[PDB]
């Protein structure tokens, strides 16, 4: 089965390198597949359920 | 087991309307210390915290719309739903005690009897929701003659979105919502937005830069056009979305329904019937926040819009021409 | 099909005083622009002949 | 026509539409892709020199 | 990022399209033009340090200390050529250190523990479950911080006994580069090289 | 609860000239575009649509007026204008100044209109900032509807000129006035006058015969005050229409549609938003109104 | 950036990136002679063998 | 709790999102001050003698 995206609250990990250089242009213009935007109120942790 | 009911003493006594702020004078100048949400500008600091702004979010505006509890057959209203549809309330004669008839917009396409390619998307989908467009026409034998004199636009009171539907064998309970933002049921704290089929909506906003200003408001309308196809009367429905004020949109709707005016009124060279002269009506379905993105969806395919933060506000069927 | 590497950004904080743009500044603390209207600096240019 | 970074992603991995051969008598159309390494910017930038 | 402030709009794209070609027609086959030019040895140096800066270094293991040279310095990356290009770059640019340090094993991922439990029932699993577990079972609502995450980010790369690895080194700016040619491994087996092209 | 405060950053310190006009109008109405706390001056005044070097018409300006949010001034500091907004249901302090002065009372009925009499009076120019500020104008709705009357009438008679005492002077009992028409745009005023053909000739399609029979009895000898318009002579048309015998259920079907199309004529005589004022002092010149965009 | 001009201020933002894997296979080949596999087990005892 | 800690980890980072955006406004507008009182060289040099 092909791996697809989910927005579930994984306890993410704290890297070192920046990533912000050329982003707002990039994933809006096809840098890769399975990107996901969030805009303010949507940038939160989803209601977990199972 | 009162430990269950001690939770009920929490939720009920916390969720009350705010009391009328009233102070007897023998306390003195103390009344203004019970004035909290009239403030707006709170206390910033160097590194503020939840512990510094828990007061700033403890206050909250008081908002709750009211609902309409309906009793529906299991025939007019489909057992499947996307839970966020739009409704009407058909109105002929109070036969039953609590026996109500409702119309979804996807149903009301099949009640009309128009062409296929004028609305090509939902027609494949609205043929598996219901029959051949005659299971519902058995309930009103006037759907030819309601079209003649122009009384059908008078007999629709829009309601808005849905909240909940418990479904049984013959009888379906529909908890609707007017006036605002209905609290959801299967997901607590969620808020059931309004959903439209992508076929039925026609925007008025969109333009190339060529400039118009923002605001707080953009208003979903509801058109209803009496046309005539194959020398047989049949209505037509579209939607609108434009934060542009009532004086503009009536002057803009007529450009969209130009040819429909152009087809029918050629026929009245040889005849005239004063009941036929009425053309359409526009209701106001409420307000949408500014720059909230309508997120597209898909259902078995059927592209379905959504509006977060919709609040409902009905209106009269003002005729236009 | 497991999960391999679940990563973030960490953004640091470079304030104004720690830059050296402020050689084009004289940074005074001040309490109430919600009172003050304008400002006033006065000079006398005495020119010999 | 597609996204201008897929146009930089795909340009490194996917071979183009019927390019040349080499170590042949004539310019025969490519028929095996086990070995042929080439690229050409004539597609990606759409000119001729 | 000097061009990409206002995004790819229809004027920005063709302005980039016309600047592939002023960079194509001039700087194609840059080492071959360096013969018949006056300057030469500096004009190639602003093609490597051109290229070395153009690569997006979004290495998550930038906090990880994988391949150090002698005396604890930093390896940026590796350019790989044919032999005849390695003849040129060895002349213009030295072999300054010629001995780097690095690991000589692998990093074992093992499904011992409760990963095996989620492996059997569920058709999905994890990596570093116990480090993943203590974030939620014992230590939530603390910030994602660097010092408390960098040491728990590698799974091998503080543990492998490192050793000397003989290879060629070079210094440009400060970013040390290793230089290799892959034809000894390819022109012994009569298979063609992919760097030849 | 909610807050509203729109403070206006400004790039150049004002002079002593135009503070004294802006100190005079400390409480007024001016509509802006971008609904935020901070704002460039090129959005405050109405003059994004009504400048000098265009030919503005007061249909499109008024059409533009119903879009934007509306706002009330608080101070004029010499750099920063400080303004407060008008929510869709909110009470405030409006304090009228406007130069062709009309008298208000409590329980009055207001509207917002473009500057229709003297732009040079109503607009101050900001030559220390380039962008000028055009003020709108508040009028009670009896005169708020009466100005829009002759405007829709004047663009008709300007077209047949392809002289002025009758086609411009908007009258109130006590004071007549003069509109501001030399350079207008007769195209979007024509679009409104286009749609009247889509009503007025259709209002002529079902005209009740009994109501026309009444004018073969009213203005012949049974006259009234408000029927002096005909001046005692029947028109030529009514002698030609009333030959038919009456019958009631003919006109019952007729008058129901005449009932309906007059509801549609609201859509072409709309004001901007409306102001229902409940309390009005007379010596402070302050007021109190709940706003409603409609 | 909080900038004090009339531009529309931008809210907090977010991006979500997910990268996949790609399988690879390598195939080698070995002859062995059947005379060889026989004399691995032979019971020889003699110095020719 | 790990839904409750879902909000408090959001909202404090959503709080200090402004502090990472306000403090650029120092670096922005002080520059935007100095850019408004900065004539070019060809105007200042001819007046510098």
């Amino acid at each position: 089965m092909e791996a697809t995206l989910e927005q579930r609250p994984f306890p993410y990990l704290a890297t070192e390198a920046n990533l912000l250089t050329q982003i707002k242009e990039s994933a809006a213009d096809g840098l890769f597949k399975s990107f996901q935007l969030l805009l303010g109120k949507d940038a939160r942790e989803g209601s977990v359920r199972f | 087991q009162a430990e269950n009911a001690a939770r009920l003493g929490r939720q009920v006594l916390g969720l009350l309307p705010p009391p009328t702020h009233r102070v007897s004078l023998t306390r003195g100048p103390e009344f203004a210390r019970g004035v909290r949400d009239l403030l707006s500008k709170y206390a910033a600091s160097t590194r503020p915290t939840v512990g510094s702004l828990h007061e700033a979010l403890r206050q909250a505006p008081f908002r709750q719309p009211t609902y309409g509890d309906f009793l529906v057959y299991s025939q007019t209203f489909s057992p499947q739903e996307p839970l966020g549809t739009f409704l009407f309330s058909f109105k002929q004669e109070d036969n039953g005690s609590s026996m109500d008839m409702l119309l979804t917009p996807t149903s009301l396409f099949m009640l009309s009897g128009m062409e296929a390619a004028k609305a090509p998307q939902t027609h494949k989908v609205a043929g598996v929701w219901y029959g051949s467009g005659s299971g519902l026409a058995d309930f009103i034998p006037n759907l030819s003659e309601l079209m003649d004199t122009g009384e059908f636009h008078t007999l629709l009171t829009p309601v808005g979105p849905m909240v909940q539907s418990v479904h049984s064998t013959f009888v379906t309970k529909v908890t609707s919502a007017m006036k605002g933002v209905g609290l959801a049921r299967d997901e607590p704290r969620a808020h059931v937005g309004l959903t439209l089929p992508c076929d039925m909506l026609v925007d008025l906003d969109e333009s190339c830069p060529m400039r118009e200003p923002a605001g707080l408001n953009v208003t979903i309308y509801a058109s209803l056009v009496y046309l005539r196809v194959n020398q047989r009367p049949s209505m037509a429905l579209t939607f609108f979305q434009s934060g542009k004020g009532f004086a503009e949109v009536v002057a803009m709707i007529k450009d969209h329904f130009t040819d429909v005016i152009r087809t029918k009124y050629i026929q009245l060279r040889h005849e005239l019937y004063i009941n036929r002269l009425v053309f359409g009506a526009v209701c106001t379905l409420g307000t949408v926040p500014f720059d909230s993105h309508p997120v597209h969806q898909s259902l078995n395919s059927l592209p379905v819009l959504v509006f977060a933060n919709f609040e409902a506000a009905c209106g009269p069927w003002t005729v236009f021409l | 099909e497991a999960l391999l590497g679940v990563y973030t950004n960490v953004v640091e904080f470079v304030k104004f005083l720690e830059t050296a743009l402020a050689a084009a500044c004289v940074n005074t603390e001040f309490k109430d622009l919600r009172r003050m209207i304008d400002g006033k600096i006065q000079f006398k240019i005495s020119m010999p002949t | 026509n597609r996204g201008l970074y897929t146009l930089v992603n795909e340009y490194s991995a996917r071979l183009a539409g019927a390019p040349a051969t080499s170590t042949t008598d004539l310019q025969y159309v490519v028929v095996n892709g086990t070995d042929v390494f080439l690229d050409q910017p004539c597609h990606m930038l759409q000119e001729a020199y | 990022p000097v061009y990409s402030e206002r995004g790819l709009k229809k004027a920005v794209k063709s302005d980039m399209v016309s600047m592939f070609k002023a960079h194509l027609i001039e700087h194609s086959f840059f080492l071959d033009k360096a013969e018949l030019m006056t300057r030469g040895k500096q004009y190639v140096l602003t093609m490597l340090s051109d290229m070395l800066a153009a690569v997006c270094e979004d290495t998550v293991f930038k906090g990880v200390s994988t391949y150090t040279t002698a005396s604890g310095q930093q390896v940026a990356g590796v350019l790989e050529t044919t032999d005849s290009v390695m003849r040129r770059l060895m002349n213009l640019l030295g072999q300054v250190e010629s001995a780097m340090s690095g690991p000589a094993a692998y990093a074992s991922y093992v499904v011992r523990g409760a990963n095996l439990v989620t492996a059997v029932s569920y058709g999905r699993a994890m990596r570093n479950f116990e480090q993943f577990m203590a974030r939620i079972v014992d230590h939530p609502n603390a910030l994602p911080s660097v010092e408390g995450d960098k040491a728990a980010l590698a799974d091998g790369h503080d543990e492998i006994q490192r050793t000397r690895i003989a290879a060629s080194l070079v210094k440009i700016g400060d970013k040390f580069v290793a230089i290799e040619s892959l034809q000894r491994m390819y022109n012994e087996t009569q298979f063609p090289c992919p760097l030849n092209r | 609860a909610l807050d509203k405060s729109i403070v206006v950053n400004l790039t150049s310190r004002l002079f002593a000239d135009e503070l004294a006009a802006l100190q005079s109008k400390i409480g007024s109405v001016l509509p802006l575009g971008d609904c935020h706390r901070l704002q460039n001056i090129q959005a405050l005044g109405l003059g994004c649509v009504c400048s000098r070097e265009t030919s503005p018409d007061y249909i499109q300006i008024m059409q533009y007026l119903s879009k934007c949010t509306l706002a009330v001034l608080e101070e004029v500091r010499p750099d920063s204008l400080r303004l407060t907004r008008m929510d869709p249901s909110d009470n405030l302090q409006i304090k009228n100044v406007y130069a062709p002065f009309f008298q208000w009372d409590s329980n009055t009925q207001l509207a917002v209109l473009p500057p229709l009499f003297s732009r040079k009076d109503s607009t101050i120019v900001l030559e220390s900032n380039g962008f000028d500020i055009v003020f709108p104008m508040v009028v009670p709705q009896q005169l708020g509807h009466a100005i829009l009357q002759q405007l829709l009438v004047y663009h008709i008679y300007s077209k047949i000129s392809a002289l002025d005492l009758y086609t411009t002077n908007v009258s109130f009992m006590g004071r007549t006035y003069r509109l501001d028409v030399d350079n207008t745009d007769p195209r979007t005023a024509l679009r409104v006058l286009d749609d009247l053909s889509m009503y007025l000739c259709i209002l002529s399609a079902l005209v009740p015969r009994g109501c026309l029979r009444l004018l073969t009895a009213l203005v012949r000898h049974d006259r009234h005050p408000l029927t002096e318009v005909f001046e005692g002579v029947v028109p030529d048309e009514v002698t030609r229409i009333d030959l038919d015998q009456l019958s009631v259920p003919d006109d019952i079907t007729r008058m129901r549609v005449m009932f309906s199309y007059l509801q549609s004529l609201s859509s072409i005589f709309n004001l901007g938003p409306r102001l229902h004022v409940y309390a009005y002092s007379a010596e402070t010149l302050a007021a109190s109104c709940w706003y409603s965009p409609r | 950036i909080a900038h004090g001009d009339g531009r529309r201020p931008n809210k907090q933002r977010q991006y979500i990136v997910m990268k996949a894997c790609n399988k690879h296979h390598i195939g080698a080949e070995i002859e062995l002679a059947a005379a060889d596999i026989e004399l691995l087990f032979a019971e020889k005892e003699t110095p020719l063998d | 709790f790990t839904e409750y800690a879902g909000a408090i980890k959001t909202i404090t980072s959503a709080l200090q999102f402004g502090m990472d955006a306000l403090e650029r406004g120092l670096v922005d507008t002080v520059l935007a001050v100095k850019l408004r009182h900065a004539p070019p060289v060809f105007i200042l040099k001819t007046l510098g003698d």
